[PDB]
């Protein structure tokens, strides 16, 4: 799959390894637009970022056909919010799962509790 | 070399026996000798060891599949500095791995697949990958919520060092991609490139590693090099040329500094005579000199001696005599004579023993010129005999405790004095001169846990006795701890927690039965002019209640009491009572507020005199002493002679240990003061328990 | 518990339930004798197949193959060619043989002349039943071989002493259990006719009981009297031969008794400390020589350990306070308190570990252990401090100790692992044991029975000579084919076979335990009760090893014991009561 | 130990033949049964030259010296390396065992199992003393 | 080494080093030791090595014999 042509990226040191692994444990043998979407979000995190629009993302497409990849699975997945929803590891903010997703954003579930509470308190 | 005026260092040659176990004591003796006592040496015939701890870890990696790849194996690859620059791995970072890998649970093999691979039954956790798991989304979220995928978050880790943990998983994908490759079976003409690849795939050179890598490479290369000109064909496991390897490259020795210029030391090379003034010999002990090689079994040589035959027996004999003969001026032989350990007896060799019996039918002594020619002969034997001994050795310590001084402060916390009362005697070191024992870290435990004992099954029983006042469930925390991995596989963990909540049910129900809505409340108040602050938390408005699951103290209970003294300081009518296992209660009246402080400032003074020197307040031995001599109902001394010899029987049985407790002699605090207990600090011991722990059995009921 | 069909006149059948009741409580239920024999064949058959990959061996493992290779069918060629190079073989100390042995040893010299076999042996002294050495093995080839032969002078102990050591084994014949073992008169030597032992003119009689007063008695009661008797004794003679009281003369040559001279003989390690404390007590030098402890047990390797992570890490001032604070570096509470507040003298010992750390890079282990050694000069004080050689000698041995891990290992790291490790483990390995501080003057030796194989004592004690310890797991031999047969359920049969056997053991202790006296030697006795209620009548002194020598399997009293002892009591044997005094 | 008094007493027996005069009775009387002190003498000197080599060994080495002779029919190889420490082996083993055979139990099976003994540990500490050695006969 | 100069020296249509080595013959009889089994005379062999082998046992012998 997207292994050795990531373990390039990383001798490319564009993204971390640390992104790698959190993608693919995180992952698995998921969907690969999930698989890149965990490694995205890492990346920023490991950046310092704390809002992740995914339009941004979406158009950002660094290092692979993303559309052209991606398109493998089942309905329109061009509606990426429950297209993501499918998957097993993101949620709502029902469970205990390390992705959420609430304005269009996706990052991670403390930065989740942080951005929220604070989303709250400005609008 | 004293005694002769000159004599070169380059004229002294020392030959001996064996070299390899003889050497370590020979270099640390001449690496250890004084400043004008020192004289130079040169060791010929070392052992190989250029660059060790690289070949051991090549040899460890070559040694791959066949292994179960225990974490402390793990670790003792990964301590290479070589393998730590490369993979980026550092000293202070090195720390919080070893901690995270001994406290995440990450104990049994690499992964699952290997588990199944061994036939055994798939655990699903404990593995590498757990841990692994564990630790990334322990980064990821907190531990507070629950578990994602029925494996529990691990928060030791949540900052900007967590890099390790991708650096060790990069590493341990590499491990597992070469565990895969290293297995099957291959030619020779694909096994060439193969030791290339590893040494690129993991090491990144250093100044000095060339030369290992070139000795690497130059060996592999020779090995295939031989098997292709010697024309084979079909394919060869690793095994055969792992063992090839292992063998073939320590079978290099060093022979270049043989005459360096100060004193050598070497094996006996065959032939080698040169002259010399001074030869010693070392370990001539029968079963040693000369070494027995049996022949392999089907030689044919050894049926027909002819005259051009070697034998190694006949060749030591040889270089006995070609040494002997190639002396000049002296000549110092010695041998183990007596075993060290039981005082037996050993032999000296037959060479020995003819040389000394044909100097002892040689010559006589001067003394008895005319006596006896066998008299003279043993005489002589005696004589020329040496006999060491077995030590070399064939102002004193002072008391420790001293008078110290020491102010009264007019402001002091109630924590200082119950630390300070917990243990005084290692409560005098931890504080007052600031001086504590900081254990090393443990080990990392072999397997996942088939029993709790201890701190842990303690923690895990306060974690239920906390949720059993509140009557809360069990299942969800029960649920945690098999996510947590420190409970046994399988319905093995339902059977102890069927077991410890039916066993804490009866102390939970005792709890419920007199608890009380209380508050914490701050204490202000005064003792021979000294102001004590502190807090008191969680005090029932009607009295006292505490619980906590340990067996039953009189250090245990002496907090109860404190709690109480300092209860009724703040006015507070009302008993106190505290419950542990077993149903063991402890029960105190309240009384006057003046004779509250009277007992508080006979412990401030205590505590005044136990800071200046180290008072000595046995806490258990003591009250075990104590209270069996005490009779409730007089409420007064007993003196009786024939309790004399029992409160010595069960002071001493609750001293020193049994099999089954651990032993209160055995703690180094104690082991500090003094080596032997004394029948004089026995006397001042039971003076000021009596002095002290005395009005506990006044008030309990 | 009452369907017994007999009870009907205690408390007819009628129908068959009454009786299948017991049918089914006659049988025990149970998984344990499933469970042991699958993981006995397993755990065996697993360790046996994963020494194959390591390629490494073992002492059971190599006879193991040397007997598979016998039972292969080229054994005749195998073993033709051993008798040709052989055509002889001696064995000594044959009490200590395995039936795999004897198997072998049967199979290769059973036949063809030219070829001869002599063992050498002893039916007594056969104490290895726990070292995988059997008895029967020698029954089993003393049914096979038909010559027998014994010597006679004995050129160590006291005439009266033998004749002593004869009669009172002489008591019944075929003692030991067995019609296999019986026990005949040996002779004394004519030279050693002149050794006496005198106490205040008279001589003393060789061998000697002593006995408690009193209906029943305990194992408290035993130890707590018999102690402070025999240390009593002891103090006494000790006390009278340092004024050529008492003396050890063969005819006219005498000497006095030191300490050397007098040791004692025991049973087991949990008793030790009382007849150690009580022989303390009257300030006595005592050593227990049948301690096999790890020096990693003390607190010589705590103290080693701290100094070795002090000098890695010589930058915190608490790490260093802490090797300074122990007591072989001997500071006072001044001495801290004035390095507490001098920075100068603090930086002072600060600069000197900078230093060694880099000598301890440079040169290994042992250098800086003896440069540490002689630099703070505290090898006077423990000479100077009294018992101080004790705790000395265990550096050096420890000293010696890490040099086979400080070659073979480099990492600073894994030695101070490494130490900690074998901290919690105590290995019984030989060389971790303890050497002697001072096996070198006169001294009190307390040693067990195991240890005191061969070696001779001019006097010696023995205290717990009556107790005993009943068997009860289920382990015994066939009584014809002599096969160690292993049975899971519980038959008394059984259980009564091996505790035939366990006292033949018991008194092959006891014939051990009677040897290596050659002037004298003595012991107590004790009418001691293993029942609860106390005055039944019935005794079990019997039971115990002793009590079949007197009692001859009866149940009895003090009165009969008293009886039974001074029947036989005439001139060489003396008997006396004991008071607790 | 005994090969030191072995040499002892054939130095001293070559010597004493040599002088035709012994003290200890047992040298005197083999002296009597001596035919000839020459042959003796020669027997005795190209004998006590021999010791270094004399074959006297424990089972261990016994077997250990034989097998490397002749290894032909036992088919061991001829270098090994020995070992010791087999309790950790054993240990290891028995934990081996217990994994397989105690986790895929259900909870009634399992619970007459966590009656009679708990662990592992235990379970070795009780079956340790049939392991080495010949195994037994089970009745 | 001196007298094989000697042989270079004097007698001709020699290689500098034969194909006689302590490690040669060790593959050759790798190679030829299965081959040659079976012949009537290797039967204490056959009964060490048919057993059970992965060539560790043909390699010490092979060693040995060379």
């Amino acid at each position: 799959k997207l292994q050795k042509q990531l373990l390039e990226a990383v001798e490319h040191k564009q993204l971390r390894p640390l992104d790698v692994q959190f993608a693919l444990t995180v992952a698995g043998d998921e969907h690969p637009a999930v698989t890149l979407a965990a490694a995205l979000l890492s990346h920023d995190a490991g950046e310092g970022h704390v809002c992740l629009p995914l339009s941004r993302l979406e158009n950002n497409e660094a290092s692979h056909p993303l559309l052209a990849t991606c398109v493998s699975e089942i309905g329109e997945l061009q509606n990426w919010e429950e297209c993501l929803l499918a998957s097993q590891a993101v949620s709502r903010g029902d469970e205990p799962t390390p992705m959420i997703l609430c304005g269009d954003r996706l990052y991670l579930n403390r930065m989740w509790c942080n951005e929220r509470t604070v989303a709250r308190f400005f609008n | 070399l004293e005694e002769d005026p000159t004599l070169t260092p380059r004229d002294i040659i020392v030959m001996v026996a064996d070299i390899d176990s003889y050497s370590p004591f020979i270099q640390a003796v001449f690496g250890s000798a004084p400043a004008d006592r020192y004289l130079p040496y040169a060791i010929s015939d070392r052992r190989a060891r250029q660059s060790h701890p690289v070949l051991e870890a090549f040899i460890s990696l070559l040694s791959l599949p066949d292994s179960r790849f225990v974490s402390e194996d793990v670790l003792a690859l990964l301590d290479v500095p070589v393998l730590a620059a490369r993979f980026d791995i550092t000293e202070e970072g090195l720390r919080y791995l070893r901690q995270w890998v001994n406290e995440s649970g990450i104990r049994w093999g690499i992964d699952d697949d290997n588990v199944r691979e061994l036939e055994l039954p798939a655990t699903g956790q404990h593995t590498w990958r757990f841990g692994l798991t564990r630790m990334l989304l322990g980064y990821a979220m907190e531990s507070a919520q629950g578990e994602w995928q029925s494996v529990l978050p691990y928060d030791e880790s949540s900052g900007l060092i967590a890099e390790l943990v991708g650096h060790l998983a990069s590493l341990l994908m590499q491990l597992n991609i070469w565990r895969r490759g290293l297995a099957q079976e291959r030619p020779l003409e694909e096994w060439l490139p193969v030791c290339r690849d590893m040494l690129n795939a993991f090491f990144l050179p250093d100044a000095e590693t060339e030369a290992a890598m070139t000795l690497i490479e130059q060996q592999w290369q020779a090995i295939i090099a031989e098997g292709l000109g010697a024309q084979y064909g079909d394919a060869v496991p690793l095994s055969l040329l792992r063992d090839e390897l292992a063998q073939r490259l320590d079978q290099e020795r060093i022979s270049q500094r043989f005459l360096a210029g100060p004193v050598n030391i070497c094996t006996l090379m065959p032939m080698r005579s040169i002259p010399f003034k001074v030869v010693c010999l070392l370990g001539m002990n029968d079963g040693v000199y000369p070494r027995q090689l049996a022949p392999l079994g089907f030689d044919l040589m050894s049926q027909k001696p002819k005259r051009g035959d070697r034998s190694r027996r006949d060749d030591d004999r040889y270089l006995f005599l070609e040494a002997l003969i190639s002396a000049q001026q002296k000549l110092y032989i010695s041998y183990i004579g007596r075993s060290i350990q039981d005082n037996s007896e050993r032999f000296p060799s037959v060479l020995v023993q003819e040389l000394i019996d044909y100097i002892g039918q040689s010559h006589y002594l001067p003394g008895d010129e005319a006596l006896n020619c066998d008299e003279s002969e043993a005489r002589v034997k005696a004589h020329l005999t040496c006999l060491h001994t077995r030590m070399p050795f064939d102002k004193a310590h002072s008391e420790f405790v001293q008078p110290l001084p020491f102010t009264l402060p007019e402001t002091v916390p109630l924590e200082t004095l119950q630390r300070f009362w917990a243990h005084p005697v290692r409560a005098f070191f931890q504080m007052r001169l600031q001086v504590n024992f900081r254990t090393e870290d443990s080990e990392i435990p072999d397997t996942e846990p088939f029993i709790l004992e201890g701190l842990s099954r303690y923690q895990i029983n306060q974690q239920l006795l906390n949720a059993l006042v509140e009557q809360d469930d069990a299942e969800r925390l029960f649920r945690r701890f098999r996510a947590a991995g420190d409970l046994p596989y399988g319905a093995f963990g339902e059977i102890f927690w069927e077991t410890q909540c039916q066993e804490m049910q009866q102390l939970a129900d005792r709890v419920i039965a007199c608890r009380q809505p209380g508050q914490s409340m701050e204490i202000d108040l005064a003792c021979n002019g000294v102001q004590i602050t502190g807090w008191l938390p969680q005090v029932q408005p009607d009295g006292l209640l505490r619980w906590r699951p340990s067996l039953l103290s009189v250090a245990q209970g002496m907090q109860l009491w404190l709690e109480h003294l300092v209860y009724c300081a703040s006015g507070g009518n009302g008993e106190s009572r505290l419950f542990l296992r077993k149903d063991g209660e402890w029960r105190f009246p309240p009384l006057a507020a003046e004779q509250a402080l009277h007992y508080l400032s006979q412990l401030i003074e205590g505590y005044r005199e136990g800071m200046s020197a180290p008072l000595l307040v046995l806490p258990e031995s003591g009250g075990a002493w104590l209270k069996t001599c005490y009779d409730a109902q007089n409420d007064a001394m007993l003196d009786d002679d024939s309790t004399l010899q029992k409160a010595r029987t069960k002071f001493l049985q609750a001293y020193e240990g049994n099999m089954m407790v651990r032993g209160e002699g055995d703690d180094i605090w104690y082991q500090r003061l003094w080596r032997q207990l004394t029948p004089e600090t026995m006397e001042a011991i039971v003076e000021q328990s009596q002095r002290f722990l005395l009005p506990l059995f006044r008030f309990n009921q | 518990s009452y369907q017994l069909p007999e009870s009907l006149e205690k408390f007819t059948p009628r129908h068959p339930l009454f009786e299948a009741i017991d049918q089914l409580l006659a049988e025990p239920l149970s998984i344990r004798d499933l469970v042991i024999t699958r993981a006995l064949a397993e755990i065996r058959e697993t360790v046996a197949r994963e020494k194959r990959r390591r390629g490494e061996l073992g002492f059971d493992d190599m006879l193991s193959r040397l007997d598979s290779a016998l039972r292969s069918e080229s054994g005749e060629v195998l073993a033709a060619a051993i008798r040709t190079r052989f055509p002889v073989a001696m064995i000594d100390e044959f009490q200590d043989t395995d039936p795999q042995q004897y198997r072998i040893f049967r199979r290769i010299w059973h036949h063809q002349p030219e070829t001869a076999l002599l063992l050498i042996g002893d039916p007594k002294q056969a104490i290895y039943a726990f070292r995988g050495a059997d008895i029967f093995t020698y029954m089993k080839a003393r049914s096979e071989v038909h010559a027998h032969y014994t010597l006679d002078t004995n050129w160590r102990s006291a005439p009266g002493m033998v004749n002593s050591v004869n009669k009172l084994f002489s008591q019944t014949d075929d003692a030991f259990m067995f019609r296999e073992i019986p026990f005949i008169p040996v002779k004394s030597a004519g030279k050693n006719q002149a050794l006496r032992f005198v106490f205040k003119g008279e001589t003393q009689p060789a061998m000697k009981m002593w006995l408690m007063e009193g209906e029943s008695c305990g194992v408290g009661d035993y130890q707590s009297t018999m102690a402070q008797v025999c240390a009593a004794q002891i103090r006494d003679w000790l006390q009278a031969g340092q004024r050529g009281e008492a003396l050890l003369m063969n005819g006219d040559d005498a000497r006095p008794v030191r300490a050397s001279d007098i040791s004692v003989l025991v049973r087991s390690r949990q008793e030790a400390a009382q007849v150690r404390d009580a022989l303390t007590l009257l300030e006595i030098p005592s050593v227990y020589l049948s301690n096999r402890d790890s020096v990693f047990e003390t607190l010589e390797a705590q103290e080693m350990l701290w100094l070795l992570q002090a000098v890695m890490t010589p930058e915190r001032e608490n790490t260093l306070r802490s090797a300074l604070a122990t007591s072989m570096m001997g500071l006072n509470a001044l001495d801290i308190e004035t390095l507490n507040n001098d920075e100068h003298a603090w930086d002072v010992v600060v600069e000197e570990f900078d230093g060694y750390r880099q000598i301890w890079r440079k040169r290994g282990v042992m250098p800086m252990l003896r440069a540490l050694m002689s630099a703070r000069n505290i090898a006077e004080n423990l000479l100077a401090t009294a018992g101080g050689e004790r705790r000395l000698t265990d550096i050096l041995h420890i000293s010696e100790l890490l040099q086979e891990a400080g070659t073979q290992l480099e990492s600073e790291h894994a030695l101070v692992r490494w130490l900690s490790q074998h901290i919690l483990e105590p290995d019984s390995n030989a060389s971790s044991q303890q050497m002697r501080l001072e096996s070198d003057k006169h001294l009190v030796q307390i040693v067990t029975i195991h240890k005191s194989k061969g070696l001779e004592y001019p006097l010696v004690w023995l205290p717990f000579i009556t107790n005993f310890r009943v068997q009860e797991q289920a382990f015994y031999h066939d009584r014809h084919s002599f096969e160690a047969v292993l049975d899971l359920n519980a038959a008394p049969e059984s259980v009564d076979l091996a505790e035939a056997e366990r006292l033949a053991e018991d008194l092959r202790l006891l014939y051990v335990a009677l040897t290596r006296s050659v002037w004298h030697c003595s012991l107590g006795v004790a009418p001691l009760v293993r029942r609860r209620g106390d005055k039944k009548g019935d005794t079990d002194v019997h039971q115990s090893a002793l009590g079949r020598l007197l009692q001859k399997g009866e149940p009895q009293d003090a009165a009969g014991l008293r009886t039974c002892i001074e029947a036989l009591c005439d001139d060489d044997i003396a008997w006396q009561t004991a008071q607790t005094g | 130990e005994l090969r030191g008094r072995i040499r002892s007493n054939i130095h001293e027996l070559r010597i004493a033949c040599l002088r035709e005069t012994t003290d200890n009775p047992l040298y005197e009387r083999l002296l009597e049964e001596i035919d000839d002190k020459a042959q003796a003498a020669q027997w005795l000197l190209l004998a006590e030259r021999q010791m270094d080599e004399a074959a006297v060994f424990t089972i261990h080495g016994f077997c250990q010296r034989m097998l490397n002779l002749n290894a032909f029919e036992s088919g061991m190889l001829f270098e090994q390396q020995l070992i010791e420490d087999e309790s950790l082996l054993r240990y290891q083993a028995c934990a081996d065992f217990w994994r397989r055979h105690c986790y895929p139990l259900p909870r009634e099976i399992a619970q007459v199992v966590f009656e009679t003994w708990k662990g592992p540990q235990a379970l070795l500490r009780d079956i340790n003393r049939y392991l080495q050695g010949e195994a037994p006969v089970i009745k | 080494s001196f007298i094989w100069d000697m042989f270079v020296r004097v007698l001709p249509e020699i290689p500098k080093e034969s194909a006689f080595n302590k490690q040669s013959m060790s593959w050759k009889l790798m190679t030829l030791l299965p081959q040659l089994l079976e012949r009537e005379d290797f039967t204490l062999l056959r009964h060490y090595l048919t057993d059970d082998s992965d060539k560790r046992k043909l390699f010490q012998l092979s060693s040995k014999a060379a």
